[PDB]
């Protein structure tokens, strides 16, 4: 048997700085090492498929060397496109084949505040027999966004829907949509609906509501 | 060439039979069918691969393009000979560079010795003074393997084994099991491949 | 050029068979090697067998030895991976992968094939409208989108007008809901200029039940 | 029924590569010889080497060991010869033929494929019309044709009406001049009053200029 270890787990960093990622095995392998990135989304790629020998068609941010069970890869400029998952994995059976765990990259931005935006009930949720609040988050860093509800002016947790993407690349957003569902009884049964929303890069937590009789 | 020790082991020689049928297994010095019923000290295994038609080359008594210069056979060798084709593995369609083969040296070597030294062969008779030219070639070069070409040039996989013959502290044979010990009777034994029959 | 393709996404239940394909050409079949991967969400990736289809011969993973069959095809240049008995612990995707022994693998990769199997029926979904009110946006944008959460299996397929927009359009990851259900939804943006003449024509397909659900949306306000 | 493809003439430069390709098809390629044949205008021929595929066999000539290389591809069934380094001394032309060992080795043939190696520039040929007098001449039908002037160097493809004028053509192999150029002329005979209800129109086409030029032949009158 053949065990890897990948280190560390998670790291996070900035444009234009040096990222290093290392990879470790139980007993020496003789370079027999590759890389593969695969970004969220299907294909998996290969980026380096030795020691030190890249694969064509990608540019020159890559680097990387090891020997014996030491190994390191490392990009010299870290670029806003790069935003994915990556793994090492060897080989010397003819058949016994393995992949490491997994590293995890994360952008650093300016705190930014977020885009808040209300979405009102439709006639034909009215038909199905339950009402949303539909509160949409857009733009904003980092991930400390927090969504509470307000019924009648009275204290809910928990009870919700939520709904938010990965990191993107062009703002560092991780857009959000959450949701408070209500039944009709629950619904006509009192006047006024708030999220509140807080997050630590606003200058204050805020609080949108809305009467029923608004509709 | 690469080699590797074995020992402290428990074998079983009857697996090898799990493979495609073979171009070459034979053996000197020891009938391969009852390889099981022998126990050993040491185990030296080497490894290469070798153009088709060379195959023959592995073999005592005789010379070669690489008997003369790379793998030499003593004349007192006992062992065991596989070599088994290898072009549904070791081919790429625009061929492959990535194998090395010694062309010119000074002499042959004796048996059991590496060289690997990088000294420019003085083929000429002016002084190459360590420049490689005209008449001062490079002293290895490279095959050629494509998917198509005939079996007379397909790559082949070569092993060689090596014995040592109940001289030491045996440690590797085969699953035989114990028994108890019993003296003072007139008995049949075994004992590491040496039987006879007396009195203990 | 080199292109690969795959059979579709299925559900099934326990007990029960199913096989899968895969395809490739623009160069010569015989004389490079097919392997599966398997990979299912929340985890890592991890091998499942090879294949050279030019001389028929198998591999297999020590974890899997006597589970799954593989073969392949050389008249049509196709690969056929096979089983026999199915359970409930085998919902992952899977991909099938082109490589060449002496030198690199994975220089190109499938597009993706799924499949789920349990012991539930697929339940039809219902797709609900939301257009852009009198709450609308200062500078003039807008949104648009559509919510659906009485679907399973997943994934599914929603397009805006006769074509989804080639730009402007978003959709969130689906998330499980307490009725032993699933939810999802997607929007779009759309500025005051082009809404004073587009319409949404907003339409779902989705593969578990495929019945295409059209319908018409125009922004609206709240008006008394 | 058999069919041989070869490509056209080149002019290249001391120093450069080169690859040439001869391309046949009706019966079984796999089984039977391809070789090449040089000759040298002017003077005698001598042979080149031959080629088996499927066994990938290579037999060169005494005098060329070395210095050129043959191959075959059975997919499309094709003979390929390359150079090594172009040489000022190879100014010939290059045929190949189908041969088998055992009785007969002249079966079929080729076309043949120009290739010269200079250090100069071609030069782009004219053609002027040299037409009957308006009057008819001692012979009652008098003579007509064109003439091309100085030029470099070959070939030179020339046609009449698109061809349509074939019959009582004769025309002189080129020169070299003075002036170290090339000149030619082609000319018919024909009646003074058959230039006015229809056309009789010249072009010539350069390949190493690659350049089309046209004349029409008119009655001349009795000018001094």
């Amino acid at each position: 048997d053949i065990q890897m270890t990948q280190s560390p787990s998670s790291l996070s960093a900035s444009v234009g700085d040096r990222v290093t990622i290392t990879c470790q095995a139980s007993q020496d392998i003789s370079n027999y090492l590759n890389w593969y990135q695969q970004k969220p989304g299907k294909a998996p790629k290969l980026l380096i498929y030795d020691a030190s020998n890249l694969e064509t068609g990608v540019p020159s941010r890559f680097s990387g060397s090891g020997s014996g069970t030491d190994f390191t890869l490392t990009i010299s400029s870290l670029q806003p496109e790069d935003i994915a998952t990556y793994y090492c994995q060897q080989y010397k059976i003819l058949l016994t084949w393995t992949f490491g765990q997994g590293t995890k990259v994360e952008i650093k931005r300016t705190v930014a505040a977020p885009s808040v935006f209300i979405f009102p009930p439709s006639d034909e949720q009215l038909k199905s027999g339950t009402a949303s609040v539909v509160c949409l988050l857009n733009n904003f860093y980092p991930r400390e966004a927090k969504v509470q509800w307000k019924v009648d002016n009275a204290l809910q947790s928990g009870n919700s829907q939520e709904s938010v993407t990965e990191q993107d690349s062009k703002d560092s957003t991780y857009s959000l949509s959450s949701t408070l569902t209500l039944s009709k009884a629950d619904y006509e049964k009192h006047k006024v609906y708030a999220c509140e929303v807080t997050h630590q890069g606003l200058s204050s937590p805020v609080t949108k509501s809305f009467n029923r009789g608004e509709c | 060439w690469n080699r590797k020790r074995i020992s402290n082991c428990v074998a079983d020689y009857s697996v090898l039979y799990n493979l495609a049928p073979f171009f070459t297994f034979k053996c000197y010095g020891v009938s391969p069918t009852k390889l099981n019923d022998l126990c050993f000290t040491n185990v030296y295994a080497d490894s290469f691969v070798i153009r088709g038609d060379e195959v023959r080359q592995i073999a005592p008594g005789q010379t070669g393009n690489i008997a003369d210069y790379n793998y030499k056979l003593p004349d007192d060798f006992t062992g065991c000979v596989i070599a088994w084709n290898s072009n549904k593995l070791d081919s790429k369609v625009s061929g492959n560079y990535n194998y090395l083969y010694r062309l010119f040296r000074k002499s042959n070597l004796k048996p059991f010795e590496r060289d690997i030294s990088t000294e420019i062969y003085q083929a000429g008779n002016k002084p190459c003074n360590g420049v490689a030219g005209f008449n001062c070639y490079f002293p290895l070069k490279s095959y050629s393997f494509r998917p198509t070409y005939g079996v007379g040039h397909q790559p082949y996989r070569v092993v060689v084994l090596s014995f040592e013959l109940l001289h030491a502290p045996a440690t590797v044979c085969g699953p035989k099991k114990s028994t108890n010990l019993v003296k003072n009777k007139c008995v049949n034994f075994n004992f590491n491949g040496l039987k006879g029959t007396g009195v203990l | 050029e080199v292109q690969l393709v795959q059979s579709g996404a299925e559900v099934k239940k326990p007990g029960e068979s199913l096989k899968i394909s895969c395809k490739a050409s623009g160069y010569n079949f015989a004389y490079y090697w097919i392997g599966w991967v398997r990979q299912m969400p929340g985890k890592g990736l991890e091998w499942m067998g090879i294949i050279y289809p030019g001389d028929s011969d198998t591999r297999y993973s020590p974890s899997f030895q006597g589970q799954v069959t593989i073969s392949a095809d050389k008249s049509i240049s196709t690969a056929y991976l096979q089983w026999s008995s199915l359970k409930a612990s085998d919902t992952a995707m899977y991909y099938c992968a082109r490589g060449e022994m002496t030198a690199v693998f994975g220089d190109y990769w499938g597009q993706g094939t799924l499949v789920t199997v349990s012991s539930a029926s697929t339940k039809g979904p219902s797709v609900f409208p939301l257009a852009p009110s009198s709450k609308s946006t200062s500078g003039g944008t807008a949104a648009l989108g559509c919510l659906v959460k009485d679907y399973f299996p997943e994934p599914v397929t929603v397009s805006w007008n006769s074509g989804a927009l080639t730009s402007g359009v978003h959709t969130f990851p689906a998330v499980l809901q307490s009725s032993g259900l699933y939810s999802l939804s997607s929007v779009v943006t759309v500025p005051s200029s082009s809404l004073g003449t587009q319409t949404y024509i907003c339409n779902v397909n989705h593969k578990p039940s495929n019945t295409k659900v059209d319908k018409r949306v125009e922004p609206k306000s709240c008006d008394k």
